[PDB]
C-alpha cells in the first residue's frame, strides 16, 4: 500500500542500500566489492590449481549424509543400534577435549595457575559442571541393545574427551519423570536442560545412573520396535 | 518430534522432476570444463564457506528425482567437494524462505549471488539442512504435479509452520 | 493524547498556542535582555575575583586582610 | 485516522461511589479524591503478610548474598597482601602538624582580651584542650603509618648502602 | 627509531590471530599432518621475517635521510674530528657525561 | 551444583523488591502514623488531653 | 552557586520544592501524590538537619560566609556542646547532621526509597532528577564543606561502608529490575553509592570525574529510555518489550554507546573510573572484608543490567503487543520521514553525547595527565593514594587483574548461558567453545609464539 | 643533583609559587622546583587538552617535563614505598636474606594465588 | 590503544612488536663491537645506578 | 573437517546408510563382557539372596574360566 | 477494564489473592462454572505473564504449561463443586498464582486504576 511513486522526491528504493548491512534482504544486485564477485571476476581463481584445493580440502564429501536412515558402526556381534548423537555429541566432545589443550597449555603458559585455579572453582562449581560438565556426564552419545546378555550398550564421554562404554540391565531401566526430577536439579535442567528432552529420560536402577538422550538425537525404529525394548 | 529412524529404498524408475539448467555435467571436473559454470561455482564458493566455516546445514541442489514408490527425494546438489546424492523422506522436506534461511546462520553470510531462487528453501528436518535450488533450472510439470507430491499428502500445518522458528 | 474540548470559561493553559507569539517573544526577551544588562552592571559593581597569575599580594597594603587593633 | 474518533469520553475520570462510611478513626488515612481515591501509602509487596514475617522474610534470603559477599572477601583476602597507603609523608606540617599545634596551642583556655575574667570554659560550646577522642585516634593512626612508612624507606636506604658498602669491600677485599 | 603504529601492531594482531584460527582448525578438526605442522612452521617464520620487515623499512625510510640531516647540521657545528674523537674507543664515558653540547641552550 | 536457590522467582521477587526495605519501613510508618496522628494525638491529645 | 550558609539552605529548599512540583506532573493523578508526597517529606528531613547543622555552625562561629567558615573550621576542633546528658564534640555532631542531610538528599540505606518511587514524572524530568541536581545535591555540598568534612571520626567511619553498602544495593537491585526507569534509577541509586565511596577515598578529582561520566551517561542512558516507553505507549517494563532495534535504529545504538559507557565496562571512561576508585581505598577500616565485598559486588552488577535491557528492548523476542509493532509496520507509512522517535531528539542525544565525550576528555587530559592542571582544591589533606596511580606496584596489578577476570566471567556467563531451549543452543555451546578455544590460542601465540 | 632540585637549583618563594598558581596537590608534595618550570612554560606555551593527553614529549616543554617526572617518579615511589614493594615481589626470599626492610619483610605475605 | 594497561593488567604484558633503532651499523669494524659491549655494559650500569639511586634518594628531601 | 589431511581411512556416509553392512566400531574402555560385574565375596547374606540368576551364572562361569586358568598354569609350577 | 487497585488499597493478602483468583473479594459470591472460567482465565494470563513475556520465554513449554492447565481446569470443571478433588484443584492453582505473584506486574492502561490513569481532567459539556 505504499504510495511512493506518487511523490517525487520521496526515498526510493536503490537509496535503501546501506540498510542491506543491517537488514536482511533478498539478493537484488553483487556489489562491486562483494566476496562472490571478487572470487568470480580474479583469474587467480580460475587456475586449476587453486580448484584441486579447493575439491581436495577443508570437508570432505563422503562423511556428507546421503540418507534420511544410516546405520552406525557395529559395537559387538549380536547387538542392535537403538540410538546416536550426530551433532550435539560431537560438539560435547569438542568441548570435552578443549581440557586435554587448555589445562596443560595453561599450566605451562600461566604464570599464577594458582589464581586459574582459583578463579574456574566456582566457574566450575557454579556455572560451568552445572552447564557443560555434568550434561555430558548424564549424557548417552551411543545406545545399542547386546540381546545376548539382554543388555543395553551404552557408550558416553568422559571428562578429558575420552569415550566409555558400558553394559546395563534393562530390567534395571525405569523411566524418569522430569517432574520427579525437577527441583533437585532445578539449575542444572534450567540452564542445561535445553540440549535434552525432559519427556524422556531413563534411569538404571543398580547404581542410580541416570540416562539422557539429545533432543536431536537419531532413534532406529527397527531397535524400538524390538521384544527387548517394548 | 522424534526423531525414528525407518531404512528406505528407491522406485527404480525415480522421476527427475528438477535439474539446474547451468550446472550440466558429470560433477567438478565437468562443471570446470564449462566457463559459465565455473564462474557460478566461484560464487558458490562463499555459500561453501559458509557451510563450513559459519557451520550452515546447506545444499546447492542441482538436480533431482522422486521416488513416490519409496516416498523419497533424489537431489544431487554441488559443493566445493563435488556432487552429493541426499535421499531423504518426503515427510522430512518442508518449505522455507529467504530471510528464514539466512536467519538460520547466526554469523553474517557473505554477498549472494544471483543464481539462487529466494523463495525457494527446502529444509530437511531430519538431516537438520537447508536447500537452496539454481534460480537457471528445468522443472518437470508432470513431476512436480505428481499425486504423492500433493500439498495435502505433504504439507502438515504444525511441521510447515512452527516446527523450525528461531527466537 | 488526543485533543479534548476545554471550557472556554476556564483560564487553562492546556495546549494553548498564540498566533502573535513572535512579537510577544520579542518584546519580553528585549526588555528582559535590558533589565538583565542593568542588573549585572549592579552585581559587578561589588565583585571579588582571585587575584591575577604572576601578581602577589604584598603584605603590607591595606588590601590584606586587616586585624582589630585592641 | 481513518476512524472519526469522538471526543474523550468522560468514564476516563469515573466517579467513585463512596460504599463504607469513612470513619474518624481513619483520618487522612486515605488520600481522598473524586476520581479514584487511594491508600495513604502503597504496599506493593502484599505477598508479605506483616512487617515481623516480611523482616524475618528478608533476613532469611540476604542470608545467601552476604555468603557471597563473604566468599568474594575471602577469595580477596587469601589472595592479596596489605598495600601501602596514607597521607602524604613529605609534608607533616599540614593536616597532621596543624592538629598537633593546636592541641599544644590551646588559645581557648586563655584569658579575655578585656580582662572580662571569661575564658572559653565559659560556654555550652567550650573549648577542651584533653580530649584525645573522636578523630584524635585516627589522627594518631595515620601518624604511625606515616612514621612506618618513612622508617621503611629509611631502612631500605639504610640496607642499599650497606650493600654498597658490603660489595665495595668485596671487590676490595679480594684485592 | 620511531614508535611503534597502528600498522606495525595490527599486523602483529592479524598474524596472531591468522595462527590461533589455523591451530583452532587444526585442533577442533583433529587436522595435525606432517603438511600442517611443515605450513604452520613456514608461516610463522614468514610472519617473522615480516613484522622485521616494517620495522626496517619504517626505520631506514624515516631515520635515514633525518639521520644524515641531523649529522650534517652537527658536523658543521661541533666537527668531524671532534665526532671521530669520539667515535675513538680511547675516549672516556666519565668525561663524555660531563661534556656539553654546544647546540643545548639549557 | 544441580539446584541453585537463587534461581527461584520468590529471589528473584526478593531481590527486585531491593530486599523488602521499602515493605519493611512502609509497615513501620504506617503504624507510627496510626498510633501517634489518631491515636496519641488526636484522641489522647486533642480528645482526652484536651 | 552558594556563597554563604542562607544560599544553600535557600537552595536545597528550592530543588525540594522543584522535586516535588515536578514529580507531581499528573496532578489529575493522585497515585503520583503519594510519591511526591513522600519526595517533600524526605526532602523537608534533609532541610530540617541542614538547618540544624548551620544554627550550630552560626552559634559557634557567627558567621554565614562558607569561604571564612572553610578557612576557619580548623580553629574550635577541640570543643564539645553539652546536649542533655551527653557531651559530643563540636566537629562530630555538625558533621553528622551534614552527613545525614546529604544521605537524605543523595540516596542512602534507608533514605533511597524515595529515589526509585520518583520515576512517576516524565522521561525528561527523570533524567533531570535522577542524573544529578537531586542526586548530584550530596555529592557537591560534601565536597563544598571538605575542610570540614576532613577532620570527622563519625565520617571516617561512616563514609565508607555507607556508600559501598549503597552502591552494592543499587546493584543488584538494577540487576533485578526489568522496568526500564526502575533499572535506571537503581543504577543510579548505586553509582551514587559509588561516588559516596569515591568521597571516602580523600581524592577530589576521580569524585569530580566520575560525577561528570556518570551524569552524562545516566542522562543518555535516561533519554532512550524514555524513547523507548514513548514507542512502547508509556509502558516502561522491559518484560512486555522487544524487536525495537528495528523500530528505532538510532535509539538501538545510543543506548548501546550509552550501556557501554555507563555500566562501568572495561576499555572506557567508567572502566578508568571504577580503576581510579579502587585504587584509593585505605584499609584501615574496621569493616574493611564487607566494605571490600559490597564495592567489588557493586562493581559487577552494571554490565548484567546494561546487556539485559539492551537485548530486551532491542534484539529480544517481540514480547511487546502486537499493536506497537504492527501500526508503525503498515506499508503506508513508508516514506522518507519515517521514524520510530523524533529526529530533533535523536540529533539533541548525538549533540549531548558528543559534547559529554569531548568534555570529558577535557576533564582526563586536566586531571588524569602526567601534569596535574587541576587548580587549588583548598584543601590541606593531600594523601599518599596519587603514588599508586603515578607508579604502583604488581599487588595491585593483580587485584585489578582479578577485578577485569570477574568482569570477564560475567561477560562470558552472559554470553553462552541458554537461559531457554533454543534451535542454535548446540549451536551456541560450539560456539562458547571455539571463542575459548581461540582466545587460548591467541594468548599462547601473540606472548610468546609474536 | 636531588631529584626534586630543578636543572638551575632555585628556591621558589611563597609569593612566587602564589604567582605561579600551582595547584595545593603541587605544593604539598616536594617536587616543587621543577614543576615552577613546567608550568611557566606551559602557560607561556597553550596547548590544548587534545594536544597535552595527545603529546608525548609535552612539545617545547621538554627539559622541565623530564625533570618534573624525575621528580615525581621519586615523590611516588617514596610515598608509596614501591621500590621495596616491587623487590619484595620479585623475590620474597632474597629480601628476606638481604635484611633491606625488616617492617616491609615481616608482614610480606605474597599470597597463594599469587604464586604461593 | 593509548591505555593497554587494562590489557596489560587480566592479559598481562604481552609480546610487543620488534622495535630496534638498527643504527650502529654506521661503522664496522672491531671498534664496532667495542661500542656495542660499551653501549650494554652502559645500559646495565644504568639500571644498577637507579636501582642505587632510587634506593638511596628517600632522604633527598627532608 | 580437515586441511592438507587425506581421508581414505574415513568410512563413507553412503556405506554408513546401508542397513546391514560390517561395519564395526571399537571404542576405547568398552566392556564387551561383564566377567567382573557380579563378582563379590564376603556377601553378607547368599550369593542366591544377593545376586539374580543371570548374575550368578555370569559369575560362576568367570570363576570357572578364572580356576581353569590357574590350573593351566599349575603344570608348569 | 479491572480497577487494578491491587497496591492502591489497603488490602491484605487473602483479599489479593481472591482478587488475582475470581477477581472478587468473596469468591464465594460467584458460582461454579464462572469460578472454574475465572480461575482459568486468571491461571493463563498469569502464566502468560511469566512464560510468555518476562525475562526468557519458551514457546513449547508454554504450551505444555497450557495444555496441562486446560486438563487440569476440564477435570475441575466437570466435577461436582463439592467435591475434594476441585477444592484440591483450585488450592493448587491459587498456589501456582502465588508463587508467581510479582510485585511490580504490568498494569495495562485500560485498567480503571491503572498508572496511567488519571492523567488528564475532561471537561462535561455542563
Ligand atoms: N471509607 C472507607 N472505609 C473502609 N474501607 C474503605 C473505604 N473506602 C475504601 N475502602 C476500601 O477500599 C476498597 C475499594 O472499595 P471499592 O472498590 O470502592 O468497592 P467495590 O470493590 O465494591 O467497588 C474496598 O475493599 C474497601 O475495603
Amino acid at each position: 500500500g505504499d504510495i511512493r511513486h506518487k511523490f517525487s522526491n520521496e526515498i526510493t528504493d536503490d537509496d535503501y542500500d546501506y540498510q542491506r548491512a543491517m537488514h536482511v534482504k533478498p539478493p537484488k544486485e553483487e556489489s562491486l566489492f562483494q566476496l562472490t564477485n571478487i572470487l568470480s571476476s580474479v583469474p587467480v581463481f580460475k587456475t586449476r590449481f587453486f580448484l584441486d584445493f579447493i575439491a581436495r580440502n577443508l570437508d570432505t564429501n563422503s562423511a556428507v549424509s546421503t540418507s534420511d536412515f544410516v546405520a552406525p558402526p557395529r559395537v559387538h556381534e549380536n547387538s542392535f543400534f537403538v540410538y546416536h548423537s550426530r551433532e550435539l555429541g560431537n560438539v560435547i566432545r569438542k568441548y570435552r577435549s578443549l581440557e586435554s589443550i587448555v589445562l596443560p597449555g595453561a599450566l605451562l603458559t600461566f604464570t599464577y595457575p594458582l589464581f586459574a585455579a582459583f578463579v574456574a572453582i566456582p566457574s566450575y562449581y557454579f556455572m560451568f559442571n552445572a552447564k557443560i560438565y555434568e550434561m555430558s556426564r548424564r549424557f548417552v552419545v551411543r545406545m545399542d541393545v547386546l540381546p545376548h546378555l539382554e543388555m543395553i550398550s551404552v557408550q558416553r564421554i568422559g571428562a578429558f574427551g575420552i569415550l566409555y562404554t558400558k553394559l546395563h540391565r534393562i530390567q534395571d531401566l525405569e523411566y524418569v519423570p522430569f517432574d520427579q526430577v525437577k527441583e533437585q536439579e532445578n539449575y542444572l535442567w534450567a540452564i542445561g536442560g535445553h540440549g535434552v528432552d525432559n519427556q524422556l529420560i531413563f534411569k538404571d536402577r543398580s547404581t542410580g545412573e541416570f540416562f539422557y538422550f539429545e533432543r536431536q538425537g537419531v532413534w532406529d525404529a527397527k531397535g524400538l520396535n524390538h521384544p527387548l525394548l517394548n | 518430534y522424534y526423531n525414528i529412524m525407518r531404512q528406505v529404498s528407491l522406485d527404480s524408475n525415480p522421476i527427475v522432476l528438477y535439474q539446474s539448467s547451468t550446472f550440466t555435467g558429470n560433477g567438478l571436473q565437468e562443471f570446470y570444463e564449462n566457463a559459465d559454470a565455473l564462474t557460478k561455482y566461484l560464487k558458490l564458493v562463499p555459500f561453501f564457506l559458509e557451510k563450513n566455516l559459519y557451520d550452515h546445514p546447506k545444499q546447492f541442489v542441482i538436480k533431482m528425482e522422486f521416488h513416490p514408490q519409496n516416498k523419497v527425494l533424489s537431489l544431487d546438489c554441488l559443493t566445493h567437494q563435488g556432487v552429493l546424492k541426499k535421499t531423504v523422506n518426503l515427510e522430512n522436506l518442508i518449505p522455507v524462505p529467504y530471510e528464514d534461511y539466512v536467519q538460520f546462520c547466526r554469523r553474517k553470510l557473505f554477498n549472494a549471488p544471483l543464481f539462487l531462487d529466494t523463495e525457494m528453501i527446502y529444509f530437511n528436518t531430519f538431516q537438520n539442512e537447508f536447500y537452496v535450488f539454481d534460480k537457471n533450472a528445468k522443472w518437470n510439470e508432470e513431476g512436480i504435479n505428481h499425486p504423492e507430491l500433493d500439498i495435502s499428502k505433504l504439507y502438515n500445518e504444525k511441521a510447515w509452520f512452527d516446527s523450525l522458528r528461531i527466537i | 493524547f488526543q485533543k479534548y474540548p476545554i471550557p472556554r470559561y476556564l483560564h487553562v493553559g492546556q495546549w494553548i498556542v498564540n498566533k502573535n507569539w513572535k512579537w510577544n517573544t520579542f518584546h519580553m526577551f528585549f526588555p528582559t535582555a535590558i533589565l538583565c544588562f542593568m542588573v549585572w552592571r549592579n552585581s559587578m559593581i561589588s565583585t571579588a575575583k582571585p587575584p591575577n597569575y604572576g601578581e602577589y599580594v604584598d603584605p603590607q597594603s591595606p588590601v590584606a586582610p586587616k586585624a582589630i587593633k585592641y | 485516522h481513518g476512524w472519526d474518533r469522538p471526543d474523550v469520553p468522560l468514564s476516563f475520570n469515573p466517579l467513585y461511589v463512596h460504599k463504607r462510611e469513612l470513619s474518624i478513626f481513619d483520618t487522612n488515612m486515605w488520600m481522598y479524591d473524586q476520581v479514584y481515591p487511594e491508600y495513604v501509602i502503597s504496599y506493593n509487596e502484599i505477598h508479605l503478610v506483616d512487617q515481623w514475617k516480611g523482616l524475618k522474610e528478608s533476613f532469611s534470603q540476604s542470608a545467601y548474598w552476604w555468603a557471597m559477599m563473604a566468599m568474594v572477601f575471602g577469595f580477596y583476602f587469601i589472595n592479596t597482601t596489605p598495600r601501602q597507603l596514607g597521607i602524604d609523608t613529605n609534608d607533616l606540617k599540614g593536616f597532621l602538624g596543624e592538629y598537633y599545634g593546636q592541641y599544644k596551642k590551646r588559645s581557648g583556655i586563655r584569658s579575655n582580651f578585656l580582662g572580662l575574667d571569661v575564658t572559653g570554659e565559659n560556654s555550652i560550646i567550650q573549648p577542651n584542650y584533653d580530649r584525645k577522642n573522636g578523630i584524635r585516634d585516627v589522627i594518631d593512626s595515620l601518624n604511625a603509618d606515616a612514621g612506618k612508612r618513612k622508617l621503611i624507606n629509611l631502612e631500605a636506604k639504610n640496607f642499599i648502602e650497606r650493600v654498597e658498602k658490603e660489595c665495595e669491600q668485596r671487590i676490595l677485599k679480594k684485592g | 627509531p620511531l614508535p611503534l603504529g597502528i600498522l606495525t601492531y595490527g599486523l602483529k594482531y592479524a598474524f596472531a590471530g591468522v595462527d590461533a584460527a589455523l591451530l583452532t582448525y587444526f585442533w577442533r578438526n583433529w587436522n595435525f599432518n606432517v603438511r600442517t605442522i611443515g605450513l604452520l612452521g613456514g608461516l610463522v617464520g614468514i610472519q617473522m621475517a615480516t613484522l622485521h620487515i616494517p620495522n626496517l623499512v619504517n626505520e631506514v625510510v624515516i631515520q635515514t635521510p633525518r639521520r644524515r640531516a641531523l649529522a650534517k647540521k652537527y658536523i658543521s657545528a661541533y666537527g668531524p674530528q671532534f665526532f671521530h674523537d669520539i667515535v675513538n674507543p680511547k675516549y672516556d664515558i666519565e668525561h663524555l657525561r660531563h661534556l656539553q653540547n654546544k647546540l643545548n641552550p639549557y | 551444583m544441580l539446584k541453585n536457590k537463587l534461581i527461584k522467582f520468590k529471589f528473584f521477587r526478593f531481590v527486585q523488591s531491593g530486599f523488602y526495605v521499602d515493605f519493611i519501613f512502609k509497615k513501620f510508618s504506617e503504624m507510627f502514623i496510626r498510633n501517634i496522628f489518631i491515636y496519641s494525638s488526636i484522641f489522647f491529645g486533642e480528645k482526652f488531653m484536651i | 552557586s552558594s556563597g554563604n550558609f542562607i544560599v544553600l539552605f535557600l537552595g536545597w529548599e528550592l530543588i525540594g520544592l522543584t522535586s516535588f512540583f515536578l514529580i507531581n506532573f499528573w496532578s489529575t493523578r493522585v497515585g503520583t501524590l503519594k510519591a511526591a508526597f513522600k519526595a517533600f517529606s524526605f526532602n523537608k528531613l534533609s532541610d530540617l538537619f541542614l538547618f540544624f547543622a548551620i544554627l550550630i555552625i552560626f552559634s559557634t562561629t557567627y558567621n554565614l560566609d562558607i569561604l571564612s567558615f572553610n578557612n576557619q573550621i580548623y580553629l574550635y576542633e577541640s570543643y564539645n556542646i553539652d546536649m542533655f546528658y551527653w557531651s559530643i564534640n563540636l566537629i562530630e555532631i555538625i558533621s553528622f547532621f551534614f552527613i545525614s542531610c546529604a544521605f537524605i538528599k543523595s540516596a542512602q540505606f534507608g533514605a533511597h526509597i524515595w529515589l526509585p518511587d520518583s520515576m512517576e514524572a516524565p522521561v525528561p524530568a527523570s533524567a533531570l532528577i535522577h542524573s544529578a541536581t537531586l542526586v548530584s545535591a550530596g555529592i557537591y555540598l560534601l565536597l563544598r564543606l571538605s575542610p570540614l568534612f576532613e577532620l570527622s571520626k563519625y565520617a571516617y567511619f561512616i563514609l565508607p561502608l555507607i556508600g559501598s553498602v549503597t552502591a552494592f544495593y543499587g546493584g543488584l537491585v538494577s540487576a533485578f529490575q526489568s522496568d526500564t526507569k526502575k533499572t535506571l534509577a537503581y543504577s543510579t541509586i548505586s553509582h551514587c553509592g559509588f561516588l559516596m565511596v569515591s568521597y571516602s577515598t580523600g581524592v577530589l578529582e576521580f569524585v569530580i570525574l566520575y560525577l561528570y561520566v556518570h551524569g552524562f551517561f545516566k542522562a543518555a542512558t535516561f533519554l532512550c529510555v524514555g524513547n523507548v516507553n514513548r514507542f512502547n505507549r508509556n509502558i516502561q517494563d522491559f518484560k512486555r518489550m522487544g524487536g525495537f532495534y528495528k523500530y528505532l535504529p538510532f535509539e538501538c545504538l545510543a543506548s548501546f554507546v550509552c550501556m557501554i559507557n555507563l555500566s562501568g565496562l572495561p576499555l572506557t571512561l567508567g572502566f578508568y573510573i571504577k580503576h581510579l576508585l579502587f585504587i584509593g581505598l585505605v584499609e584501615s577500616y574496621t569493616l574493611y572484608p564487607l566494605i571490600f565485598s559490597s564495592l567489588i559486588l557493586g562493581a559487577i552488577a552494571g554490565v548484567f543490567y546494561s546487556y539485559r535491557l539492551f537485548y530486551s528492548i532491542f534484539f529480544d523476542t517481540k514480547k511487546g503487543k502486537k499493536a506497537i509493532y504492527l501500526q508503525a509496520s503498515r506499508i503506508i507509512l513508508n516514506s522518507k520521514f519515517y521514524s520510530n522517535t523524533s529526529l530533533a531528539s535523536n540529533l539533541s542525544i548525538t549533540f549531548l553525547v558528543l559534547i559529554s565525550y569531548t568534555v570529558i576528555l577535557y576533564l582526563y587530559c586536566t586531571t588524569l595527565n602526567n601534569y596535574y592542571s587541576l587548580s587549588d582544591l583548598k584543601s590541606i589533606y593531600i594523601n599518599n593514594a596519587y603514588s599508586y596511580f603515578y607508579k604502583p606496584d604488581y599487588n595491585f596489578l593483580n587485584a585489578v587483574s582479578i577485578l577485569n577476570w570477574f568482569v570477564i566471567i560475567l561477560l562470558i556467563s552472559v554470553i553462552y548461558l541458554n537461559w531457554r531451549w533454543s534451535y542454535y543452543y548446540t549451536k551456541s555451546i560450539d560456539s562458547l567453545s571455539k571463542f575459548i578455544l581461540f582466545s587460548f590460542f591467541f594468548f599462547i601465540f601473540s606472548k610468546y609464539i609474536l | 643533583g636531588a631529584w626534586n632540585e630543578n636543572q638551575q637549583h632555585y628556591k621558589y618563594s611563597k609569593e612566587e609559587i602564589e604567582a605561579y598558581q600551582v595547584p595545593m596537590r603541587i605544593k604539598a608534595g616536594p617536587c616543587v622546583d621543577t614543576y615552577i618550570p613546567l608550568k611557566k612554560c606551559f602557560q607561556e606555551n597553550p596547548t590544548s587538552f587534545a594536544a597535552k593527553m595527545l603529546d608525548g614529549r609535552k612539545g617545547k616543554c621538554a627539559k622541565e617535563f623530564k625533570y618534573y617526572n624525575t621528580c615525581l617518579n621519586h615523590w611516588q615511589t617514596y610515598e608509596n614505598n614501591s621500590h621495596v614493594t616491587n623487590a619484595y615481589w620479585a623475590d620474597t626470599s632474597k629480601a628476606n636474606a638481604d635484611g633491606i626492610s625488616n617492617t616491609y619483610g615481616g608482614s610480606f605475605r605474597k599470597g597463594l594465588a599469587w604464586l604461593n | 590503544y593509548l591505555e593497554p594497561s587494562y590489557f596489560h593488567e587480566t592479559f598481562g604484558h604481552m609480546s610487543q612488536p620488534p622495535k630496534y633503532d638498527l643504527i650502529d651499523s654506521n661503522i664496522n669494524g672491531v671498534e664496532k663491537k667495542l661500542n656495542k659491549q660499551i653501549l650494554h655494559r652502559e645500559h646495565n650500569e644504568h639500571k644498577l645506578d637507579g636501582f642505587v639511586s632510587m634506593f638511596k634518594g628517600s632522604d633527598v628531601a627532608k | 573437517s580437515g586441511l592438507l589431511r587425506n581421508f581414505e581411512k574415513l568410512v563413507c556416509q553412503s556405506q554408513l546408510s546401508k542397513a546391514g553392512h560390517k561395519l564395526l566400531l571399537r571404542s576405547p574402555n568398552s566392556t564387551l563382557h561383564p566377567t567382573a560385574f557380579y563378582y563379590k565375596r564376603n556377601s553378607s547374606q547368599r550369593l542366591a539372596n544377593e545376586m539374580d540368576v543371570f548374575q550368578l551364572g555370569l559369575a560362576a562361569a568367570a570363576l570357572t574360566r578364572q580356576a581353569n586358568n590357574y590350573a593351566q598354569l599349575l603344570d608348569q609350577v | 477494564m479491572s480497577k487494578a487497585y491491587y497496591f492502591v488499597k489497603n488490602f491484605s493478602w487473602a483479599e489479593v489473592s481472591n482478587l488475582l483468583c475470581y477477581g472478587t473479594k468473596y469468591p464465594t459470591v460467584l458460582n461454579h462454572q464462572q469460578k472454574v472460567t475465572r480461575l482459568y482465565r486468571a491461571t493463563l494470563r498469569r502464566v502468560y505473564a511469566h512464560q510468555v513475556e518476562g525475562y526468557k520465554t519458551d514457546f513449547k513449554q508454554y504450551n505444555e504449561n497450557i495444555t496441562d492447565i486446560g486438563k487440569d481446569f476440564n477435570k475441575m470443571l466437570a466435577l461436582k463443586p463439592e467435591s475434594l478433588e476441585l477444592q484440591a484443584y483450585f488450592k493448587k492453582y491459587e498456589d501456582l498464582q502465588e508463587e508467581l505473584f510479582d510485585p511490580a506486574m504490568i498494569i495495562d492502561e485500560s485498567r480503571p486504576y491503572a498508572a496511567s490513569s488519571g492523567r488528564y481532567y475532561i471537561f462535561d459539556d455542563y
